[PDB]
């Protein structure tokens, strides 16, 4: 029966008819479009002064459907290419296009991709979101919303991963700003850079500023007390006095992801300061096995769910290291060109990373 | 190298990669001119 | 059934309308063979009461073509160098953009031909980075079906003459993909954001041309250890550094364009470029031992047939603390004097340099 291939022929006809309607819209337009100008002067109700962006200005008429309230002075409009009459008015935009927001609200199910310390994630959200969601109540009753929170665990669970994930309930744009990048020169005029980044946060009003490293290597090397003396602290005091940056009006918070909270200028933990600090350390056994599970989530092989034995050998390993553990397990499978990953591969990966960090420390 | 008698095989691949005929104001570049005369028509240009 | 008349209409409607496609396309295509005005897309998403475009012509004018009348804005994002009608003042068709003057071809080698066999000594390290880089190129589908995204950032740290450049180019040749070389020490430009723009378009070129090898040299020069002092504090170059950091995450999906950074001392870098997704594969490049140095110079002089039966053992004894470059210089020094000869035309090469 040739009639049973009707369905396939219908699919072919629909597939091409989409292309045919596309081409019909492509050729039926065949338009020259309109030249773009600005309303240099309205002059009167009939004649208007429209200046092209590159020289000549003309005394032209207006579009019949449009009205003077829609045209207005000093607004971008479109003139007819030949007859030189107003055809449509268009909004304009300007862009600084430099050092702008890089990371935005779109994000993965990080809320589920974090795994460890879900209670800690909930606590940080509880501190942050409510002033971020409805700051108008704080002005309405006369209380100052918090500025942000502190995070410990220098190499441990992802502080940046938390800064991403927590914004899920926030629908905000996390920004990854470095303390060295924001201070630049060692002058008090480093407040110029914070003004630019805060203005960027003011343009993208739902924004959380995630700081990279303020107590530069809190575990060793030079702390706030050593090397640059008070330069970091004064620049932080600049963001401190920014707290009057219309906290009622602006949906901007600042998360301080330091390595170690040891040398943090305790003058910056008073009320009105950064205030809140949430404790993050190396993941416990429960958090470690949970993050091992989510790391193994994308991996679908034979293996086993023997996560506790892996935890026993890999205890006190940071989440990034455990992500490296899963990648090393995949590397071991592929260096051996096997499409199977077994618990022995996990044992080899854990032993490799443990020996590597043991030698490096 | 301009004679190309031995550069290819007996000595390694290519002749010595360069020459820096330096020296105080004096004999410098006169030997270059002499080598240019002694060599083929592929003759030098004195750029400053 | 109705199929006979249906297909009789179907085939005719298909062929005739595709002919109308061709007629339309030719009438715009010769205009597409005559585009003249650059496309500075001031994108306004004017939904019809879908989109629109503002085009800054090369002749300094503005054309507000409606709804982007020929091309889709999924492929046409706010940028430049996309075909614009000279007569219809409309977006014709996309075309390659401009790669930031210097980045158009800074030092980009189209294809390297150096082979893995002519290098050696560090075979364990070279095989490790081959597994970490070349295998994610040839057997990329193996990683895709495995579920592990390969790492990108490989940092080869070791004294000069250890063959990082040859190994990187040989790896790129084995991948048979695009290779882009970055001259790190000269990335320090006085112009504001110049290094930022160079790195931006370098990554853009690598993304536009295959899964590439971004071979950035002098990573120590690029990134300081944050040892701030009164003389200098790496103020401006931190802008180039954070750009590179933000560009490292651009190619995480589909896992292409690998980053290979060559330096001598890894410790001169802050613990910011070192990360799982960032530079992670830190591979040592030590000076070869006597056996490796003798083998390397033997391989270099393999194309030289003047002195038969030279075991290079005395050379290995006399090649104390020498690089692969120094061994190559030693053997080509014999390759400059052998017009000595056997086991004794090798020592003076190192003595000449100082
Ligand atoms: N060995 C020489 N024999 C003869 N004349 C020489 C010799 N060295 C230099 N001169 C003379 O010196 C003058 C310039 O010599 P030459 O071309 O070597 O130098 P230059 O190009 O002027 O620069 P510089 O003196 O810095 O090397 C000429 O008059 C040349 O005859
Ligand atoms: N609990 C976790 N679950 C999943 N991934 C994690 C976790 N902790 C860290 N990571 C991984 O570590 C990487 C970076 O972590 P990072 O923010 O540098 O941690 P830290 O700041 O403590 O060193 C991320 O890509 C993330 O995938
Ligand atoms: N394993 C090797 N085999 C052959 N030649 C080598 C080797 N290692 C170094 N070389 C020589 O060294 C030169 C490259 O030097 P360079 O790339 O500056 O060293 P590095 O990569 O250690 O900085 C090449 O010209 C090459 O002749």
């Amino acid at each position: 029966i040739d009639g049973r291939l009707k369905e396939l022929r219908e699919q072919l006809k629909e597939l091409t008819k989409q292309y045919e309607k596309s081409e019909n819209d492509l050729k039926a337009l065949q338009s020259v479009g309109q030249i773009v100008g600005e309303v240099l002067k309205q002059l009167t109700e009939e004649k208007f002064i429209v200046k092209a962006t590159n020289g000549p200005r003309y005394v032209v008429g207006c579009r019949r459907q449009l009205d003077k309230s829609k045209l207005k002075p000093g607004t971008r409009v479109a003139l007819d290419m030949t007859t030189l009459t107003i055809m449509r008015y268009l909004p304009r935009e300007v862009d600084p296009l430099v050092y702008n927001m890089s990371h935005e609200d779109p994000g993965n199910v990080s809320y589920s991709e974090i795994g460890g310390l879900s209670e800690q994630i909930r606590e940080l959200r509880e501190v942050i979101e409510l002033p971020l969601t409805n700051p108008e109540l704080f002005q309405r009753v006369g209380i100052i919303p918090p500025k942000g929170c502190l995070l410990y665990g220098p190499p441990g669970t992802g502080k940046t991963l938390l800064a991403r994930a927590v914004a899920s309930q926030l629908d905000c744009n996390f920004l990854k700003v470095v303390s060295s990048s924001i201070v630049d020169k060692y002058i008090g005029e480093s407040a110029r850079l914070i003004r630019e980044m805060f203005n960027y946060a003011r343009d993208h009003q739902p924004c959380i500023i995630f700081m990279d490293e303020i107590d530069a290597i809190g575990g060793r090397r030079f702390s706030e007390a050593t090397s640059a003396d008070r330069e970091i602290q004064r620049t932080l005091m600049e963001l401190l006095n920014q707290m009057d940056g219309f906290d009622t009006l602006h949906r901007v918070k600042m998360i301080m992801a330091t390595n170690r909270p040891d040398t943090l200028d305790p003058a910056l933990l008073r009320p009105g300061r950064l205030d809140r600090k949430i404790h993050i350390d190396l993941p416990n056994e429960q958090a470690r096995l949970d993050i091992l599970k989510i790391h193994a989530g994308p991996i679908t092989k034979h293996g086993e769910i023997d996560y506790e034995a892996i935890v026993k050998l890999s205890d006190g390993f940071n989440g990034a290291d455990l992500r490296n553990v899963c990648t090393e397990a995949g590397m071991f499978a592929i260096r051996a060109d096997h499409d199977f990953v077994v618990q022995e591969d996990f044992m080899k990966a854990v032993r490799k990373v443990a020996d590597s960090k043991k030698l490096e420390s | 190298p301009l004679l190309h008698p031995e550069r290819f095989v007996n000595l390694g691949i290519e002749p010595p990669k360069g020459v820096l005929l330096f020296g105080p104001p004096g004999t410098g570049k006169t030997l270059c001119a002499r080598a240019v005369a002694n060599r083929t028509d592929a003759c030098f240009i004195r750029v400053i | 059934k109705i199929m006979k008349s249906e297909v009789l209409r179907v085939t005719h409607e298909l062929q005739a309308m595709k002919d109308k496609i061709k007629e339309n396309s030719e009438k715009i295509k010769v205009n597409k063979t005559l585009p003249y005005l650059v496309s500075n897309v001031i994108e306004l998403l004017d939904v019809d009461p879908g989109k629109c475009a503002v085009i800054k012509t090369s002749t300094r004018q503005t054309y507000f073509l409606p709804v982007i009348g020929l091309v889709d804005a999924e492929k046409l994002k706010p940028g430049d160098l996309v075909g614009v009608n000279k007569d219809s003042y409309l977006i014709l068709e996309t075309l390659p953009t401009e790669y930031d003057s210097r980045v158009k071809a800074m030092e980009v080698d189209e294809r390297p031909t150096e082979q893995y066999s002519d290098i050696g000594g560090l075979d364990k390290q070279i095989q490790e980075l081959v597994e970490a880089i070349v295998l994610p190129m040839n057997h990329k589908e193996k990683f895709e079906n495995l579920g592990i995204q390969p790492p990108k950032g490989v940092l080869m740290y070791g004294p000069p003459g250890t063959g990082k450049t040859l190994l990187a180019r040989a790896c790129a040749a084995q991948t048979k993909a695009t290779f882009l070389k970055l001259a790190g020490p000269q990335l320090v430009q006085m112009f504001i954001g110049d290094g930022a723009k160079l790195v931006r378009d370098a990554f853009a070129l690598a993304k536009e041309k295959a899964p590439s090898i971004i071979f950035i040299d002098e990573l120590d020069a690029i990134g300081t250890k944050r040892f701030d002092s009164e003389k200098a504090g790496d103020r401006e170059v931190q802008r180039t550094m954070l750009e590179l950091l933000n560009q490292l995450d651009g190619f995480q999906p589909n896992t292409q364009v690998k980053v290979i950074a060559a330096t001598n001392r890894v410790d001169i870098l802050d613990p910011a470029l070192l990360r799982s997704g960032r530079l992670d594969r830190k591979i040592e490049f030590p000076m070869p031992n006597e056996e490796a140095r003798a083998r390397i110079m033997q391989i270099h002089s393999r194309k030289m047939n003047v002195s038969p039966d030279v075991n290079y053992e005395e050379l290995a004894r006399c090649t104390d603390d020498f690089n692969g470059a120094q061994c190559k210089a030693v053997c080509v020094e014999a390759g400059m004097i052998a017009l000595e000869l056997t086991h004794e035309d090798y020592m003076e090469g190192i003595l000449e340099v100082q």
